[PDB]
């Protein structure tokens, strides 16, 4: 049985797949998918940067999508920003 | 509050449950880290020397404490490791998840 | 030329040795990717190379835009992942003290 | 024995550790270490961004260093840029 912390980490995988399984490559969140992800999952102080700005920042290999590793960059940045806020 | 925001809050609240006990209230010492590993990562981290060295690897500034910023890289690494296990030996076609870390 | 620049050049030159063979000259189709993996990653992907379906899933996973080819941009993520995986193996079960690398991917 | 490609990938590991083993955490390239890395390992069109700009970009968890996975961000970025220049 997973701990509370482990359940949170597992849920992060599930959140990514909510968007990456919409279409195409199963581990790819395309630009339009990332707009939906940010609008749904991220707080205003994160969204205000702009979806296209985040997408350029996160697609580090410029292949047109945010794979799971690239998404973890966003999770890390959101986590540190949430911590600094609280 | 979105699911992702909730998951991040769980990480923050868990870290600070252990970091506030002793010494600097925003960092974990090695004993606090070991207790967090033993109890809160009992499935995802399945030898004492290896855990100590995991902390030394995560301890980016080398001050023998884990800050939250240092700690969240363990969270990312373990989330990655669990997904990787979900796809170990994957033949597809298409997408499916085997059980992740600590399961199956 | 720095060591790092040389390594990136090796990656680029290897990719293009295979990508120019057939179809679009800047992407790998399945045939070209399988040959590259079979020869140029024969040790790093030794176990995966035994199951053609595993190799095909690897390509499907890397084929970010889903067009059944690998661009150099998609390919370089395989290079990063395998470099990461080799380093992870060098530190499997690491007890310290200090820093030491066990044999990496495809060795030991 | 490793292939030419596999040797390039293990060499990327060695390059990183040339700088991460200078001081402190064995998998940490501090801000001063990254300036050294960029001045030694990267071409002018990469260095021109500024070492400070690169560091801020690469230290995604703002913990004061570039670990190995953060370094691979740089490697990916340099490889795609080199590809675009070459082709
Ligand atoms: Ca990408
Ligand atoms: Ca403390
Ligand atoms: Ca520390
Ligand atoms: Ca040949
Ligand atoms: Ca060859
Ligand atoms: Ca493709
Ligand atoms: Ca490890
Ligand atoms: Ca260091
Ligand atoms: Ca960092
Ligand atoms: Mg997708
Ligand atoms: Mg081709
Ligand atoms: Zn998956
Ligand atoms: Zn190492």
């Amino acid at each position: 049985m997973l701990t509370e912390l482990e359940k949170a980490l597992n849920s992060i995988i599930d959140v990514y797949h909510k968007y990456s399984l919409i279409k195409g490559n199963f581990h790819a969140v395309y630009r339009d998918d990332l707009k939906k992800l940010l609008e749904t999952e991220s707080p205003q102080y994160i969204r205000k940067k702009g979806a296209d700005v985040w997408f350029k920042e996160l697609d580090i290999n410029t292949d047109g999508a945010v794979n799971f590793q690239e998404f973890l960059i966003l999770v890390i940045k959101m986590g540190v920003a949430a911590h600094k806020k609280s | 509050m979105s699911q992702l925001e909730r998951n991040i809050e769980t990480i923050i609240n868990t870290f600070h449950q252990y970091s506030v006990k002793l010494g600097h209230p925003d960092t974990l010492n090695q004993g606090e880290f070991k207790e967090l590993v033993r109890k809160d990562l009992q499935n995802f981290l399945k030898n004492e020397k290896v855990i100590e060295h995991i902390m030394e690897d995560l301890d980016t500034n080398a001050d023998k404490q884990l800050s939250f910023e240092e700690f969240i890289m363990l969270m990312a690494r373990l989330t990655w490791a669990s997904h990787e296990k979900m796809h170990e030996g994957d033949e597809g076609p298409g997408h499916h998840h085997k059980p992740g870390l600590g399961e199956g």
